[PDB]
């Protein structure tokens, strides 16, 4: 179950 | 032994050929078992072990768009990256992330971690405490700022501690068959000549799993481990995996030398000579 | 940063003339990304190659897997040719069965 979320650099 | 549950996410730009090539890949242990990749004709969320049957629709369908939404936020860290190095419109540059968590045998974390790179080189990484971030240049201050007044870090640690665990016990509970399994090495050594009165000695395993092995040369009960050339472990195609190590010995003394191999499946490691 | 790639071409059992196989090339240690793989049957593409195990190791450099399944005989000889950005030519990289 992958990361739903990357948040911005 | 220990499991792990890892993504591995690529960003590369191709200024003038279009939108960034974005890929996902998913490994339990060193088993790839689901992807994604942009440059398919239909983008999804894609099973790449047969265990991964199991799963429903929604699974997929909800794997999916998260890929979506992860290409978008990417392409956006792209152009920012751009801005705080000062870098032109018309060079291709590349974002990795590795995001993954552990358990034992028992299925209790053991750790977890997230690490960012741009063009090969780190960028920033989530500490060991999994409650603060680490910055490799002032690019990666700035975001590790954005990420502090965000709170992030605590985001994370909960799919860390909570999510990735739960769903990579679920994983290798549906895919016991493979992903428990222990497949034996089989060796053998292989002669070949050289200029000078020496031969190269080759000890081959083959057809392993896991791929934790080790391989040694011994002389007279010391491992020679400073003459030894080797490949690291690869994959074959079919689940399993391969390796060898070899060494340069005096023509007429091949017989002195031993191989050795040490593997899970192994009761008793292998010893092996060179046979005419 | 720039990394040549190597390149590995192996079976994944000893070679058998008119037994079901399977062939590898294994390209690692590469750096920047975009690359081009072709697995070739005396000289010509094989059709439908699988490219699987795309990961990176702790210095970053890319990792990936080609492989096919072939049946060798005597004759057929089998290579592997990348183009990577590090290198000025292709590099054919020919499997060898006695290695």
């Amino acid at each position: 179950f992958a990361p739903g979320n990357y948040p911005a650099l | 032994g220990p499991h792990s549950l890892r993504y591995f996410v690529t960003a590369v730009s191709r200024p003038g050929l279009g939108e960034p090539r974005y890929m996902e890949v998913g490994y339990v242990d060193d088993t790839e078992f689901v992807r994604f990749d942009s440059d398919a004709e239909n983008p999804r969320y894609e099973p790449r072990a047969r265990w991964m049957e199991q799963e429903g629709p929604e699974y997929w369908e909800r794997e999916t768009q998260k890929a979506k939404g992860n290409e978008q936020s990417f392409r956006v860290d792209l152009r920012t990256l751009l801005g705080y190095y000062n870098q032109s419109k018309g060079g291709s540059h590349t974002i990795q992330v590795i995001s993954g968590c552990e358990v034992g045998s028992d299925g209790r974390l053991l750790r977890g971690y997230q690490q960012y790179a741009y063009d090969g080189c780190d960028y920033i990484a989530l500490n060991e405490d999994l409650k603060t971030w680490t910055a490799a240049d002032m690019a990666a201050l700035i975001t590790k700022h954005k990420w502090e007044q965000a709170g992030e870090a605590e985001r994370l640690r909960a799919y860390l501690e909570g999510t990735c665990v739960e769903w990579l016990r679920r994983y290798l509970k549906n895919g016991n068959a493979t992903l428990l399994r222990t497949d034996s090495p089989k060796a053998h050594v292989t002669h070949h000549s050289r200029p000078e009165d020496k031969v190269t000695l080759r000890c081959w395993a083959l057809g392993f799993y896991p791929a934790d092995i080790t391989l040694t040369w011994q002389l007279n009960g010391e491992e020679l481990i400073q003459d030894m050339e080797l490949v690291e472990t690869r994959p074959a195609g079919d689940g399993t995996f391969q390796k060898w190590a070899s060494v340069v010995v005096p023509l007429g003394k091949e017989q002195y030398y031993t191989c050795h191999v040490y593997h899970q499946g192994l009761p008793e490691p292998l010893t092996l000579r060179w046979e005419p | 940063i720039q990394k040549t790639p190597q390149i590995q071409v192996y079976s994944r059992h000893p070679p058998e003339n008119g037994k079901p196989n399977i062939l590898n090339c294994y390209v690692t240690q590469f750096h920047p990304p975009h690359i081009e793989i072709q697995m070739l049957k005396n000289g010509k593409k094989i059709p439908k190659v699988e490219m699987s195990d795309m990961s990176f190791s702790k210095d970053w450099s890319f990792y990936i897997l080609a492989h096919t399944e072939f049946t060798p005989t005597e004759t057929d000889t089998y290579a592997c040719r990348v183009k990577h950005d590090s290198m000025a030519e292709p590099k054919t990289v020919y499997w060898d069965r006695d290695m």
